[PDB]
């Protein structure tokens, strides 16, 4: 019998992205090739099937920075971090590619679903 | 607030 | 130009539930009498200005205890602490005060606008 | 997915 707030989870979390904008509380950095992405650990397990798979794991949980694959494009890692904190995906002609493959790796697959059905209709 |  | 999906921000809240549930990545314990409440610290700031005063404060934002104001109910404190992870509030006629009276302390300014509607209604 |  409870009742719903609406916006809640909305505002929930335009303030953990106000806190990673003024890096609060951030407690890991993402390495992909030369680019450096502090984030917050939850907020990443929450979104991407693969942190959630390294967070989890009695070792890796407890590691303050990350490298990914070096196939992974910086951009299109930002694009998705981007994403993760805001629900916005800046989808575009010269990204989707890049972006995709990203979405594919992360384990994110409700934007992997939306890249190809974007490339399909081109 | 609704009823969800 | 982005696209957004529309289920994000409330899938993002719903794992960091389950990773509350299951005691995954939780970084502080909040002690209101005899009980105890583990959670994440950013879901606290994001919910909560009291919270968010805080864990931005240069010296508790290292500390794994608060200690609540003696006067705050401990069944108030986890039917808010459900509503921060779940948009839910458990509002029922015997525990309104409890509740309206931590989310004041708590400074959470929409369950205190409810809370004072539903009072004004009976 | 929604044009926002
Ligand atoms: O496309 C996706 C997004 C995603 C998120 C998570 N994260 C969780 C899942 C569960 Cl059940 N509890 C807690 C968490 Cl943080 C796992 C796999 C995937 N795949
Ligand atoms: O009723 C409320 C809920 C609330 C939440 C927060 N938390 C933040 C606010 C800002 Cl601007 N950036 C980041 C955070 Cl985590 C502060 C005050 C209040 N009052
Ligand atoms: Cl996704
Ligand atoms: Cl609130």
């Amino acid at each position: 019998s409870c009742i719903q707030f609406t916006r809640h989870a909305s505002d929930v979390l335009l303030n953990l992205n106000r806190l990673r904008s003024r890096d609060i509380l951030t407690d890991v950095v993402i390495v992909v090739s030369r680019e450096q992405f502090r984030a917050h650990k939850t907020v990443l397990m929450a979104c991407s099937g693969l942190f959630y798979s390294i967070f989890t794991d009695q070792l890796k949980c407890n590691l303050s920075v990350i490298n990914l694959d070096p196939e992974i494009n910086p951009e299109g890692f930002c694009i998705l971090l981007d994403f993760m904190y805001t629900s916005r995906l800046n989808l575009r002609e010269g990204n989707i590619m890049a972006v995709m493959a990203t979405a594919m790796y992360l384990q994110m697959e409700h934007v992997v679903d939306t890249c190809r059905k974007f490339i399909k209709a081109s | 607030w609704v009823i969800p």
